[PDB]
């Protein structure tokens, strides 16, 4: 019945609509881009003086072409009859392949929504879904993308996700407030993404095997399923759903990755709440897919071994959780799920895994707050001065955001005047920064300043190298421009620019709560932790770190951590992860006795 | 300009390494060896 | 030969929790309801230890 | 100069006279201290030793100064006499292995 | 290729030749597939160009002559696959599937592996001819049967040496000066220019149908 339709509904190419006809026709993306402005405009949505007096086509040509690509989906062959090789689905295949192109799909999975907005009032101005894009629309597209085009190869696979879904999925995050919880927005973007977007990504699975050279984003999906996971609207057949979506996806990543997501779990897991199931499982069938990782001191030949900071928080995951356990009540389940899990856990941790004394100071108590969500703190840095041995840093680094500013008006076209219209473009400031006034310093001095106390909070030791001190002996226009095409930053040195560059998104974070508080609420698509951004939303941080910890290097000032190791008894047999697991044991098992006696 | 004399004369060979901004020139050694 | 060494104080630790299983298995078979064969194991497993 | 090299990456010349043997060294256009005298009949090879710190680590610009006679006029004799910089297919980077 | 201001500007049959190669049932070309005959409505036809010795085929690859659906229409290499497959059908209710095409019949073209039809396209200021899935009749016109063919006679479409002379002189025009006005003189010669390409000639009737027969 599929091959009869498609043939019938290719001879008459009139039943395509105006834009998949064949000539003239804008495609389908481009159709979907008529009717999103159709939706909003009141003279050609409306009878021009709800659905059943004012329908609206706005959201019926979306609704068409929607159901036009169900069917051109639906008809597609089953894939066996591909596998084994059957001339006539592959060529209807083919015919439906060549109907609907690839990028005229991807770019309407890509298609943003409208999201409900809150008052000042309080109440929730959430925007008609009987008029605009519907979640349901985008559908459709998800199905086309399985059945005819096929998802089969990782670029494409993460290509797609980055421009449609993650986009989708973090407008999902807003909606997991106490108010939009119960939006129609809500109970459509989830049925949504809980049965045609994340089932997809159950089946590509395994095409998310090799794919180590994308961090940003595979360790981004994990945090915009995992926090959208502990929603409350969320059904009982969705919650199993996105349960197995995210075992799937876990089950075939290298354990570096799982970091950031283990970073999350190790404090929400201790709770031990009816949340924490899922959790639990994800923890264990990690913990037994990758134990050498963690056990063995080499570790898979391939994926490695441990850094010392998962090794850590295993460590006291393993410990909250067990203390947790021995202070929660008996129920069947949780113990059934939970000793599997201490077991795994256990057996994944070295025995003799080296308790180190340097415990990890300011451990992270911001973002992962439960009600709010986002608590940001970044260290108080007025208390600290900078010192005037290092004005002379400031103002060098000033002189080299002069020197970027200046590089983009030489590409932009600004013309020498003696006034500031911001009209005709001139600006008075082609002078050099020498020549600049204090106040037009202090648009660079403020945030040079701000940055060096972000860095001085810490306790940040900043010593100036003796070529900085020689650079202090060193003591119709030619200009130059700083040329970095070739620094790089050690390994270390880099991770400890991911946490500074996340210190810098929390304060950005910070200042985006205030003016939301202005705002009454609503959280932004990009207002979520530094652990949930991509990569590419990930741009400003990187740049704000990269070019200030590159160009203190190249001025000659070197710094180090917040201060020095406190002690290390190394030669302490009484510090392995053995010697208080075995203590911890023999307490309990001679209270146990002291009980058993009585 | 260079004599055009001295230079079909002369025996003296030149070449230059531009080490790349922001490459470490404390671990770059440039000469000659047999 | 890859590493592992559990010190003299961890083997203590292992024959006196061993010793101490012991002594709570010691006539509470009825005690611990069905799970007397979860001690044996232990005691067998660790015995081997 | 120390420290501040992104106004240009180091430039540093190697100048071999072979009639006398010195071997000089010219840094960001200043002779440097530093100098050979090797034996008649000495073959050098054009050398650079460098540990990656960086992307691009460095280069082999094979162009001239004033007064001096270019690499390729006295790596090939049948450009003996050419004034003009030239890199042969002949020439290529080794390394040690 | 124009044939209507023939007698203002000859068309180039030379290019525009197509012969009947095979012509088998639909399910026969399956089998074949998957592993001197009167043409019958509904079956599917192979076509060799008669210059090139290739074969019309859907190309799978579309100019963009502003129809996102269509396919070029061009030659290919192989007979393999169902690409150079087209099926022949009946344009009005007088035929039938299963009849026997006539010389005088329209037809439309559906090529098996893309259920196109063999189109006219107007899209462009040009007129294109591509794979859509809008419908043109095509008059398939006799232009020669091999069968019918004798050795030794002149036939339309041949290209030939006119031997004047004692066997020895050719009717040819002068050599490669570089010059084309000096080439475009006619005389006649001998000697090695006989089995030289710039002393044949191509004998064009002035016929579009039958312009391969026997020149009386």
């Amino acid at each position: 019945n599929a091959n009869v339709v498609v043939r019938l509904l290719i001879r008459r190419p009139e039943c395509f609509g105006p834009a998949l006809r064949g000539e003239g026709g804008n495609g389908l993306l481009a159709a979907m881009e008529e009717a999103i402005k159709i939706a909003e405009d009141p003279s050609r949505d409306g009878p021009s003086p709800e659905e059943d007096d004012t329908i609206h086509m706005g959201n019926a040509i979306m609704t068409f072409y929607s159901a036009l690509i169900d069917l051109l989906g639906r008809c597609a062959p089953e894939m066996h009859l591909i596998h084994a090789g059957k001339g006539e689905a592959i060529r209807i295949r083919s015919i439906l392949r060549s109907l609907i192109p690839l990028g005229d799909l991807v770019g309407v999975i890509s298609i943003a929504f409208q999201m409900p907005t809150i008052a000042k009032d309080g109440n929730v101005v959430e925007p008609d879904m009987s008029a605009g894009f519907c979640p349901d629309h985008k559908a459709a597209m998800v199905l086309f993308l399985d059945r005819v085009y096929g998802i089969e190869v990782q670029d494409f696979l993460l290509h797609l996700l980055e421009v449609g879904f993650l986009p989708d999925l973090r407008a999902a995050a807003s909606l997991d407030t106490a108010a939009l919880s119960a939006t129609d927005m809500a109970l459509a973007l989830n049925r949504y993404l809980c049965t045609a977007v994340l089932p997809l990504l159950t089946r590509c699975a395994p095409l998310f095997a090799g794919t180590e050279h994308h961090a940003s984003l595979i360790d981004s999906l994990l945090h915009t399923v995992y926090r959208l996971s502990k929603g409350c609207s969320l059904t009982k057949a969705q919650r199993d759903s996105i349960e197995v979506c995210l075992l799937s996806i876990c089950g075939q990543l290298r354990p570096s990755m799982m970091q950031h997501l283990l970073r999350r779990l190790v404090f929400d897991v201790p709770l031990l709440n009816e949340h924490a199931k899922m959790p639990l499982k994800l923890l264990t069938n990690h913990y037994e897919r990758c134990w050498k990782y963690y056990c063995l001191p080499g570790g898979w030949g391939n994926f490695g071994a441990a850094s010392e900071e998962e090794l850590h928080l295993s460590r006291k995951l393993f410990w909250g959780i067990f203390d947790a356990l021995s202070q929660k009540k008996y129920e069947q389940e949780l113990f059934k799920l939970a000793l599997p899990c201490l077991s795994a856990v256990a057996g994944a941790l070295p025995p003799d895994y080296m308790e180190s004394n340097y415990v990890s100071m300011m451990e992270k108590q911001s973002s992962m707050d439960s009600e709010g969500n986002f608590n940001p703190q970044p260290v108080d840095t007025s208390n600290i001065t900078i010192p005037e041995k290092l004005e002379y840093f400031i103002n060098k680094y000033a002189e080299h955001s002069h020197d970027k500013w200046s590089m983009d008006k030489l590409a932009n076209g600004w013309i020498y005047g003696e006034i500031y219209s911001d009209s005709s473009k001139v600006q008075p400031l082609m002078k050099p920064y020498k020549l600049l006034s204090e106040k037009e310093k202090e648009i660079y001095r403020w945030p040079i300043k701000e940055s060096l106390k972000t860095m001085l909070a810490w306790g940040w030791r900043i010593e100036r190298t003796r070529e900085g001190d020689s650079m202090a002996l060193y003591n119709g226009y030619s200009p130059r421009a700083i040329d970095m095409s070739n620094v790089t930053l050690s390994r270390d040195l880099h991770a400890m620019a991911e946490m500074m560059a996340e210190n810098y998104h929390n304060i950005w974070a910070k200042k985006k709560k205030m003016e939301l508080e202005s705002k009454g609420g609503g959280n932004h698509p990009l207002l979520v932790p530094y652990d949930t951004l991509t990569a590419k939303e990930k741009a400003k941080d990187r740049e704000k770190a990269q070019d200030i910890l590159k160009f203190l290097q190249i001025n000659g000032y070197a710094v180090s951590r917040g201060f020095k190791d406190l002690e290390l008894d190394t030669p302490s047999i009484e510090k392995r992860f053995a010697y208080s697991f075995l203590q911890q044991l023999i307490r309990y098992v001679d209270e146990a006795h002291q009980y058993i006696l009585e | 300009r260079d004599d055009y004399d001295f230079l079909m004369q002369t025996s003296t060979y030149y070449y230059s390494v531009r080490i790349f901004p922001g490459q470490e020139p404390a671990n770059v050694w440039v000469g000659w060896i047999t | 030969c890859s590493g592992g060494h559990a010190s003299n104080k961890e083997k203590e630790m292992v024959t006196s929790l061993f010793c101490k299983l012991g002594v709570l298995v010691r006539h509470r078979i009825s005690l611990f309801g069905n799970d007397a064969t979860s001690i044996v194991n232990c005691l067998h497993i660790l015995g081997q230890t | 100069p120390g420290q501040g090299r992104n106004n240009n990456g180091l430039e540093i010349g190697c100048v071999v006279d072979a009639a006398s043997g010195l071997l000089t060294f010219i840094a960001n256009g200043k002779e440097l201290s530093t100098y050979y005298q090797v034996e008649p009949s000495t073959k050098l090879f054009p050398a650079v030793f460098a540990q990656a710190t960086s992307p691009n680590v460095f280069q082999f610009e094979l162009g001239r100064i004033k007064n001096v006679m270019p690499l390729s006029a006295g790596l090939f004799k049948s450009e003996h006499k050419n004034p003009v910089p030239q890199c042969p297919p002949r020439l290529h980077v080794q390394f040690l292995s | 290729e124009s044939t209507s201001n023939s007698k203002n500007v000859p068309p180039d049959l030379s290019i525009c030749t197509f012969v009947l190669e095979q012509s088998l049932s639909v399910r026969a070309l399956q089998e074949m597939l998957a592993n001197h005959r009167t043409l019958l409505y509904g079956h599917a036809i192979l076509l060799r160009h008669s210059y090139s010795g290739m074969y019309l085929c859907c190309l799978s690859t579309s100019r963009s002559s502003t129809d996102k659906l269509a396919f070029d229409v061009g030659l290919q290499e192989d007979t393999t696959g169902e690409a150079c497959w087209w099926t022949i059908h009946p344009a009005s209710k007088q035929r039938s599937e299963g009849e026997k095409v006539r010389v005088g019949d329209d037809l439309i073209l559906v090529s098996v592996s893309s259920e196109r039809y063999l189109h006219l396209s107007y899209g462009n200021g040009s007129l294109h001819v591509d794979a859509a899935f809008q419908q043109t009749l095509w008059s398939v016109a006799p232009i020669s049967s091999g069968s019918e063919a004798a050795q030794g006679y002149l036939i339309g479409g041949d290209v030939l040496r006119l031997l004047h002379g004692h066997m020895d002189e050719c009717l040819t025009v002068p050599s490669g000066e570089h010059g084309e006005e000096q080439r475009r003189t006619v005389h006649y010669e001998g000697g090695a220019v006989s089995v030289h390409a710039r002393s044949l000639w191509r004998l064009e009737t002035l016929r579009v149908a039958w312009s391969g027969s026997h020149i009386r």
